[PDB]
RNA sequence: GCCUGGUGUCUUGGGU
DNA sequence: GGATTACACCCAAGACACCAGGCACGAGA
DNA sequence: TCTCGTGCCTGGTGTCTTTAATCC
């Protein structure tokens, strides 16, 4: 058995291509003298090929666009063969982490599994809004909080049993969502409970002004700053903001420019 | 304030001015060092008034320095590459 | 020291044997094979 | 140990331009922090001006510690160094 | 904050466990080495003080300073009021009163007699004066370092200490 | 355990204190800051020797701040206790967990598992005491204990004693 | 003064001791162990403990205090973590020196191949400089091609008798070719970091010194990396590209790659390892740790970001015009500076500079309040930041600044001695004036300010020559000293009249020029 | 929020032609919501700090992706003064 | 020049930098031993004693 | 009722 | 047969991950 | 009402072969 380096993600394709070549050449004068070929997911970027002569390995891969042209094949020891073909949990009452949907990343208890053996019913702390803005994603979801049936009663619900309600077509029993997930959609290994899981389980600014005394008499402006007695008017006419005393200003109101009786 | 302006102040001999420009008028920073191991490993809670370099088990022989922030940054980048820059405040020969 | 460095460098910035900047470069670079 | 006795002092008896600048600035700084001034202050009230007045009358109460290359040093008072 | 003549103490390759203070093993730490240096660099033996020496120096220093505070003008409770602050008042009063109830030779006449009698590691010489003993058997038990020295006089030490000792 | 130690203190002086009695101010300043204070490195500093005659040296002016730095070298009476040292004491308190004894500045705690069985705490007696027949441990009774451990808080140090050994106890 | 009071004594730096950080020390200063490459808890706010933004490493956010020192983000320096490596790897910087050490020592017990009995070698240990001594030793021992079990009776030197290999570098891998005992077949096997690591710990203290290393500061097995120090977030801050979208620093992404790669080395040794897979995964951990420190390794392709451009390694952070040393330490950007086009004025004194009013209201000088100027300074405070001559801040001895733009009760301030008033720039204040390129010392001279209308800097015409300035578009820079000490340094050392004669050619550098010189003839 | 004035914006979030503007004034108001009331963050555009003038014309349209799209042109007049550059 | 190489080599051979150069002190932001920094300034306690007594520190 | 944050890395075109 | 060296400062305008797989919603039968 | 197809969003992961001088 030789290993061969191939383009990442193209290992299954190379195994396929080798099979087509083998079957197409069976019984001809130039058979492909390989016995088998395979690719292990755990071993990214490699295909393994079974044969008697190295030349057959080169023959199997000739012209394959997914294989690195460098003469990189390597020999496997007989004592390493079976480990290449090693094929490899989940119990009711145990915890898993959800891998998809608004509950992605959340800890859940395994309640039960389907007869066929694919999806598992999970007990989950819900993330609900009680229909508050109706007329969901994992990035725009809700905080987790146990289902409250009286809140649902008040705001937006079918009773099914003691402590069991169907609310918006999902089932909540004693405050928890019970929802089926594909087993492939949950993580059962190396779960690390989090901290949180251990805990749980002046009236004239900006108004337009006219100046009635001084060298700037008759000009429009806006009150930029009115700290005290001395105002800052941003004059319109030249690009300058001036310091000015409060006796000098007329303010606009409902009827004309009004003195300091506004 | 580039490299060539630095040289001009040396030529004038205006050492005091050059120090101030590059510290008080810029990125001056205060750090604490351990008097034993010379590293900036001191954990300083100023409202509790308690200091400790955990490595040396030392709560008494501790100094403060005024250095540029960009120099503090430089030493932390050197630490991240396993280089130890030990700042001591006294000579020995 | 610094005064010496500036006093020599500044005239160079405004300036059959080799002369001028290429000759100056040979000296500081103490080249084993001069031109 | 490192200190050199008064009779055996060898460095120059004139105040250098660098020593002068440092003395004026340091003394100016102390006056602006309300150190007791040793001369009469008339009309000239800037911190630098008062310090320059004290220098001209040989009344600045500071000592120069001039370090020599080996680390030893001669202490010279600004009262005894000759200022041009 | 406050520091001493002894400095640096930079890191060495081999550690040391002769540092932990143990009076039995003569380990007084890095500050109280056998040979110290004063503020001029001169060599000097470690100054360990018996209860009798210490009572004279501290009391003298306080009354000379008190006289100096008075421009140049006995009881322990009066001598402790010279300090400044109630924190300082406490530690000084408690130290005199403690010494007032455990210093055998409470005057300079007897003390100088004890001084000349005692004046060989400097720490052991100071220990023998502080801890009163009756016989040779009592000294080498409580102070087990005097065992393998093979130089007694111990008995005449204790006899003179007990004879100079006033009744109570 | 009493020693004489040559110490020094860095003092920073604001420029407004630059007057003709500068040294006398510093002498008062040194004493106020150092007398009665404790450090784990030296112990309790009881009294400073020759305070009115201390030579303060010359003050270094700090560049950029104007303030002056003095290194005041001095000599003091210091008190630090030591592990292994046998000492006498005066009991301050008696409790079910042992007793507390004032040895000058500080207090030493001796726990019950290091006290001999025949010394029995007697509250009914007047006044309360640890009693025997020819032994009498009331407040002010000379007792002889041995310091078996020193813990450092750098502000006040704490030492634990024992009377679980030969010749230690009341005398 | 901008620093809150601390009882620790203030001192300056007298010595910098360089060295290596031991594995033990890295753990002693670390405040957390780093294991998980997922930065966020689960994208629901608050970053994950044990992750790369664990809050014990520090705060780069104005509202979360450091859980280690209690200080705000301004004062908090940041605290290091550590990352345990499943297998020891080489430090990319030290490989050529490691290679040199192999030819010096025995590859079994680690003893120096020569003794003081060799006369030339006894001369070489006397060389005082550690680097030259180490090289002189290696220059001798290089030709010694076998580690002798016996001294050169049988006197043993502690040797093991093995012949030594010729070690060669091939990228990040070292190959050693041993000559097994004419010619036969030699088998060169790979010299892994772990193999070399054990050999180095058995080197004696006496041979450690003779190799120019140092028992306390640079112990030779510390050139192999077993635990990686995790720098705090101050070294690798996040930036927000378009406000609510933030990308991570190159180091943050690269540390994630090292951390992921570290977990897969743990994932191998417990189950399915087809050996030839262990070598591909371990070499990849070596790769990521190498390009994390230096991504300019000659002879191999650079690590790339997904954008296609090369990763900014730590080595590249320090070198070149814009790096930490030439760009932030030998020179840097500074406060209290200004710049504009210059114009000439014959009716200004030689040592004056005309300063535009708008510039004069932005720059400031912190003048200390004393008995002689307190009445004068109160007048400036009433005028405020917008009327000249005025003032911008009042600074108390504690450091709190009062911003006079927003203080509506400005009339109710009474100044205490010792406070500071940051007043506007005013007539006869000295300032440092400067035109780039600063070719010689008279490119920076101190002038006396004269405040004037219009927006150019004014120079008396006779100073154009030392600056090599003219008025065809040139700009010049002005710097304002910020304390009493530096004002005096400027006026007494750098001032224009002191600079009239230059030491370059013992002659003046300023004279009468252009119109005035034409006219005076 | 930015430190400048918002009082020149109309209700449509856009300033109108004819209004004089100075530096740091907001002329286009825009917000972005904060992910998980009091939910948005300012993303407005202020006038460049060194400039002034009059808003001349405001274009409103949509881009290729269908979202709203604005342009604000500001005009001012520059009068020769000390320091300005000229050449034959 | 050779910025990073110098520093790696400096680490591996435990170099001691005695901080006497101008460049050392400039980049650490400390007063450099040059010009106005080439000496220390001390307070003349002897000359202060010629002042009158009402100027005295209490 | 004090505090108060708006990016980076390049490339290209320019000024002296 | 290898890298390292190659003036200084400043202004301003002009830009931004890809592919594959899985899940959900809508439309048609 | 159920099934299939298409579109959108989220997560994970690269690859057909295609400027010149100097010194150590
Ligand atoms: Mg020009
Ligand atoms: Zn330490
Ligand atoms: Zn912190
Ligand atoms: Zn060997």
């Amino acid at each position: 058995i030789w290993g061969v380096k191939v383009r990442l993600g193209k290992e299954k394709d190379v195994v396929r291509q080798i099979l087509k070549k083998k079957l197409a050449r069976e019984g001809t004068k130039n058979p492909l003298e390989i016995y088998s070929a395979f690719q292990r997911d755990s071993f990214k970027g490699h295909v393994y090929i079974e044969a008697r002569k190295a030349e057959a390995i080169n023959d199997a891969l000739k012209g394959n666009v997914n294989v690195f042209s460098n003469n990189s094949k390597f020999l496997v020891g007989i004592v390493e063969y079976k480990d290449l073909l090693r094929p490899v949990k989940l119990t009711r009452g145990s915890y898993v982490r959800v891998k998809n949907g608004k509950f992605k990343g959340d800890l859940a208890q395994v309640d039960e599994v389907l007869e066929n053996g694919l999806e598992a019913r999970l007990k989950l702390v819900p993330r609900l809004d009680y229909g508050k803005d109706l007329s969901y994603t994992s990035k725009f979801r809700p905080a987790q909080r146990l289902f409250s049936e009286a809140e649902a009663r008040v705001h937006e619900i079918r009773r099914d049993r003691d402590g069991f309600v169907t609310y918006g077509g999902e089932e909540y029993y004693e405050g928890f969502l019970y929802k089926t997930f594909r087993l492939q959609n949950l993580i059962v290994n190396s779960i690390n409970p989090t901290l949180n899981e251990l805990s749980l389980f002046d009236p004239t600014l900006n108004k337009t002004v006219k100046i009635r005394q001084g060298g700037y008499k008759g000009k429009i402006g806006i009150v930029k700053e009115a700290n005290g007695d001395r105002f800052r008017v941003e004059l319109h006419n030249p690009n300058k903001t001036i310091p000015i005393p409060c006796s000098f200003l007329l303010i606009e109101s409902t009827h004309g420019w009004v003195p300091y009786e506004d | 304030f580039g490299e060539m302006e630095r040289d001009c102040m040396i030529a004038h001999g205006a050492a005091g001015f050059l120090k101030e420009r590059l510290m008080e008028a810029s990125d001056a920073f205060r750090v604490h060092v351990c008097g034993i191991c010379g590293l900036m490993s001191v954990i300083a809670n100023l409202k509790k008034n308690q200091f400790e370099c955990r490595s040396c088990k030392n709560k008494t022989n501790i100094y403060q320095l005024h250095i540029p922030y960009a120099a503090k940054l430089l030493f932390q980048e050197l630490m991240a590459m396993n280089i130890a820059p030990r700042l001591y405040t006294e000579r020995s020969g | 020291g610094v005064i010496a460095a500036q006093s020599i460098g500044e005239p160079a910035t405004q300036m059959n044997v080799t002369l001028g900047v290429p000759r100056l470069k040979e000296i500081l670079n103490v080249a084993k094979n001069i031109k | 140990e490192l200190a050199i006795l008064k009779e055996e002092r060898t460095t120059t008896p004139y105040l250098t331009k660098y020593e002068r600048a440092r003395i004026l600035g340091t003394r100016a700084l102390q006056i602006s922090m309300n150190a007791p001034v040793l001369v009469d202050i008339e009309g000239e009230t800037d911190p630098l001006q008062i310090a320059m007045k004290e220098l001209s009358q040989r009344k600045i109460p500071l000592v120069i510690r001039r370090y020599l290359p080996d680390g030893s040093y001669e202490d010279w008072g600004c009262d005894e160094l000759i200022v041009d | 904050v406050s520091t001493s003549t002894v400095g640096a103490r930079r890191r060495r390759a081999k550690q040391q466990v002769d540092d932990e203070e143990n009076a039995t093993l003569l380990r007084l730490g890095p500050e109280f080495a056998l040979k110290q240096y004063d503020h001029d660099g001169n060599e000097h033996d470690l100054i360990a003080l018996s209860l009798s020496e210490s009572r004279l120096l501290i009391r003298e220093a306080l009354k000379a300073r008190s006289r100096a505070r008075n421009g140049g003008v006995i009881d322990d409770d009066e001598l402790a009021k010279v300090t400044s602050g109630a924190v300082a008042n406490g530690v000084v009063k408690k130290t005199l009163d403690y010494l007032n109830t455990f210093a055998r030779f409470k005057d300079e006449e007897t003390c100088t007699a004890v001084d000349q009698l005692l004046h060989l590691h400097p720490f052991e010489i100071a220990q023998l004066s502080s801890l009163g003993c009756e016989d040779v058997d009592e000294a080498i038990t409580l102070i087990p370092s005097l065992a393998a020295k093979k130089e007694v006089n111990l008995q005449r030490i204790l006899d003179e200490l007990n004879r100079l000792e006033d009744p109570y | 355990m009493f020693f004489l130690k040559d110490l020094s203190l860095i003092l920073t002086l604001h420029p407004s204190y630059f007057g003709p009695q500068m040294n006398q101010y510093l002498r008062e300043k040194l004493l106020t800051d150092v007398e009665g204070t404790c450090t784990g490195q030296f112990g309790y500093i009881v009294t400073v020797l020759d305070g009115m005659n201390i030579d303060v040296g010359k003050g270094r002016i700090i560049p950029g701040s104007g303030s002056a730095e003095f290194e005041v070298k001095y000599r003091a009476v210091v008190w630090k206790p030591f592990k292994g040292e046998v000492v006498d004491a005066i009991v301050s308190n008696v409790s079910p967990i042992g007793f507390f004894a004032d040895v000058g500045p500080l207090n030493v705690f001796v726990s019950t598992r290091l006290i001999p069985d025949n010394l029995v705490y007697n509250p009914s007696n007047s006044p309360p005491a640890y009693m025997s027949n020819d032994e009498l441990i009331t407040k002010g009774s000379k007792v002889r204990l041995k310091v078996v451990g020193t813990r450092t808080d750098v502000n006040e140090i704490y030492a634990i004693g024992s009377i679980k050994e030969d010749f230690l106890g009341a005398i | 003064s901008q620093f809150p009071y601390s009882s620790a004594p203030l001192r300056s730096v007298k010595e910098v001791q360089f060295g290596l950080l031991s594995p033990e020390e890295i753990r002693a200063i670390s405040v957390v162990k780093i294991e998980y490459p997922e930065i966020m808890d689960e994208s629901r706010q608050r970053p994950r403990e044990g992750g790369l933004n664990d809050p014990k490493l520090g705060s780069i956010d104005r509202n979360f205090k450091c859980q280690t020192c209690g200080e705000g983000m301004a004062e908090c320096p940041g605290h290091f973590g550590h990352m345990e490596l499943a297998k020891p790897v080489f430090h990319i910087g030290f490989i050529p020196k490691i290679k040199k050490v192999c030819e010096c020592i025995c590859m079994n017990c680690g003893k120096l191949l020569l003794d003081e009995t060799n006369p030339t070698m006894a001369q070489a240990i006397r060389i005082r400089d550690p680097k030259k001594r180490f090289n002189a030793v290696w220059q001798l021992c290089k030709t010694k091609m076998v580690c002798e079990a016996d001294a050169p009776k049988v006197v043993s030197r502690g040797g093991c008798g093995n012949t030594q290999p010729v070690v060669r570098k091939d990228g990040m891998k070292l190959w050693g070719t041993w000559k097994k005992s004419r010619d036969a077949q030699p088998e060169r096997k790979l010299l892994t970091p772990g193999e070399i690591l054990n050999v180095f710990k058995h080197i004696s203290p006496e041979d450690c010194f003779r190799l120019g290393f140092n028992e306390d500061y640079a112990r030779p097995e510390w050139m192999i990396i077993t635990v990686l120090p995790v720098p705090p977030p101050q070294v690798r801050p996040s930036i927000a590209m378009d406000e609510t979208t933030q990308g991570q620093d190159d180091l943050t992404h690269k540390l994630s790659d090292i951390l992921k790669a570290n977990i897969n080395v743990q994932k191998l040794e417990m189950d399915g390892s087809p050996q030839h897979i262990i070598n591909e995964v371990e070499q990849l951990l070596q790769f990521h740790v190498a390009t994390y420190m230096d991504n300019d390794i000659a002879g191999q392709p650079q690590a790339l970001q997904k954008s296609g451009r090369p990763v900014k390694a730590i080595r590249a952070r320090l070198k070149g015009k814009e790096g930490r040393l030439r760009g932030n330490l030998m020179g840097k950007r500074v406060d209290f500076s200004a710049r504009t086009v210059i114009s000439g004025d014959p009716n200004l004194e030689l040592d004056q500079v005309g300063v535009p009013i708008s510039i004069a209201k932005t720059l400031s000088y912190p003048e200390t309040v004393t008995q002689y100027n307190i009445h004068r300074l109160t007048e400036y405070v009433r005028n405020g930041p917008n009327e000249h001559p005025g003032a911008k801040y009042v600074i108390r001895d504690n450091g709190d600044r009062i911003d006079l733009r927003y203080h509506k009760r400005a009339g109710d301030i009474v100044l205490q001695y010792g406070w500071k008033v940051e007043r506007h720039l005013m007539d006869d204040d000295p300032v440092l004036f400067n035109r780039q390129p600063s070719l010689h010392k008279m490119s920076m001279m101190a002038h006396r300010v004269k405040v004037m209308p219009y927006s150019t800097f004014r120079l008396n015409l006779s100073v154009t020559s030392p600056y090599n300035a003219d008025f065809d578009g040139d700009e010049m820079n002005l710097h304002v000293p910020q304390s009493e000490e530096t004002r005096a340094e400027l006026s007494q050392l750098c001032a224009v009249p002191l600079q009239i004669v230059s030491p370059q050619s013992n002659k003046p550098v300023m004279g009468i020029v252009q119109d005035t010189l034409c006219g005076v003839r | 929020l930015k430190h400048g004035t918002y009082e020149k914006l109309d209700e449509d979030g856009l300033i109108a032609p004819g209004v004089r503007v100075s530096g740091d004034d907001i002329i286009i108001g825009k917000t972005t919501p904060i992910p998980p009331y009091h939910t948005k963050r300012d993303a407005s555009t202020p006038l460049r700090s060194t400039e002034n003038g009059i808003v001349d014309q405001v274009l409103l349209t949509t881009n290729q992706e269908g979202l709203k799209f604005v342009k604000v042109r500001m005009r001012t007049t520059k009068v020769p003064q000390i320091g300005d550059k000229f050449a034959s | 020049e050779e910025t990073v190489e110098i520093l790696f080599e400096a680490g591996a051979a435990a170099e001691l930098d005695d901080c006497r150069g101008v460049s050392e002190n400039v980049m650490l932001g400390q007063l450099a031993p040059m010009g106005t920094g080439a000496f220390d300034v001390m307070i003349d306690e002897k000359l202060l004693t010629s002042l009158p007594a009402d100027y005295a520190p209490t």
